């Protein structure tokens, strides 16, 4: 029953820079971990970054280390994902998975999900 | 899960408490009655005036 | 671990005597002690059975006290056949059933 | 027992609970839970 509304999607130029934000409301945020996974339109689900309940322990994809950053802000309970250096591959949609425990590398999975956002790459 | 085994057993060890020291009970049942009685205790009989 | 100790070792009395012979534990035992003759030509036997209990079929004579980390024996009469030695024994401890040292026993 | 996070075993949390109905046996019917050792009371009688 808990709600997640995600925003920030749209087209742009490859190599620019944009933000998703994913605000939740229907649960307590400020001890639960969140992460953001990647649906491609034509393949599987793949994990992309992860946040635990307070901003100290961190994790990305191999895939995208050094190009995204991640962002939580428990004041207004939702977070921020930062979209830099994209490229052709980067036109897949991209769910704001919330996990069950609280750390970032736990063997509890994500427990609720929200609906995807379209960011397209592309001239 | 929710069924026990009903026996559980008692862990005497000479370590323990008086609370815990095992004791043996042996309970007497009379039978007390009118009936013919066989259980009798030590008594002299005497002639039947 | 237990260390049981002999305060006497040999002890000179006469037949019209009363004696008396301690066993010193290292920590207490909860009056788990037991008492015993050893006869030189004989197998040995026991004299007391726990702290203060008395072995059916030997003499009234014999009297075992004591609780905690000491315990003692008396013999009142000292008839002419008491000449033996006697052993205290533990049966408390993890290390099981340890013996004391002897006490020599002799009438002069 | 649903907290997502507890405390450690030097700093064990303590909550007092009174002035309401407690089922022990949502806290008996989960399988989860396999440790329940009870000690100076009986497990079918906390109920009553």
């Amino acid at each position: 029953e808990v709600q997640l509304v995600e925003s920030g999607g749209g087209l742009v130029q490859p190599g620019r820079s944009l933000r998703l934000s994913c605000a939740a409301s229907g649960f307590t945020f400020d001890d639960y971990a969140m992460h953001w996974v990647r649906q491609a339109p034509g393949k599987g689900l793949e994990w992309v970054s992860g946040i635990s309940w307070n901003s100290d322990s961190i994790d990305y994809a191999d895939s995208v280390k050094g190009r995204f950053t991640i962002s939580r802000d428990n004041a207004k309970n939702s977070l921020y994902l930062q979209m830099n250096s994209l490229r052709a591959e980067d036109t897949a949609l991209y769910y704001c998975a919330k996990d069950r425990g609280y750390e970032i590398l736990t063997p509890a999975s994500f427990d609720y999900w929200g609906q995807g956002t379209l960011v397209t790459v592309s001239s | 899960f929710n069924c026990y085994f009903p026996l559980r057993s008692y862990s005497f060890r000479p370590t323990y408490g008086v609370g815990h020291q095992p004791y043996r009970v042996v309970v007497l049942s009379f039978e007390l009655l009118h009936a013919p009685a066989t259980v009798c205790g030590p008594k002299k009989s005497t002639n039947l005036v | 671990d237990i260390q049981m100790t002999q305060s006497p070792s040999s002890l000179s009395a006469s037949v019209g005597d009363r004696v008396t012979i301690t066993c010193r534990a290292s920590q207490s035992i909860s009056s788990y002690l037991n008492w015993f003759q050893h006869k030189p030509g004989k197998a040995p036997k026991l004299l007391i059975y726990g702290a203060s209990s008395l072995q059916s079929g030997v003499p009234s004579r014999f009297s075992g006290s004591g609780s905690g980390t000491d315990f003692t024996l008396t013999i009142s009469s000292l008839q002419p056949e008491d000449f033996a030695t006697y052993y205290c024994q533990q049966s408390y401890s993890t290390p099981p059933y340890t013996f004391g040292q002897g006490t020599k026993l002799e009438i002069k | 027992f649903n907290a997502t996070r507890f405390a450690s075993v030097y700093a064990w949390n303590r909550k007092r609970i009174s002035n309401c109905v407690a089922d022990y046996s949502v806290l008996y019917n989960l399988a989860p839970f396999f440790t329940f050792k009870c000690y100076g009371v009986s497990p079918t009688k906390l109920n009553d």
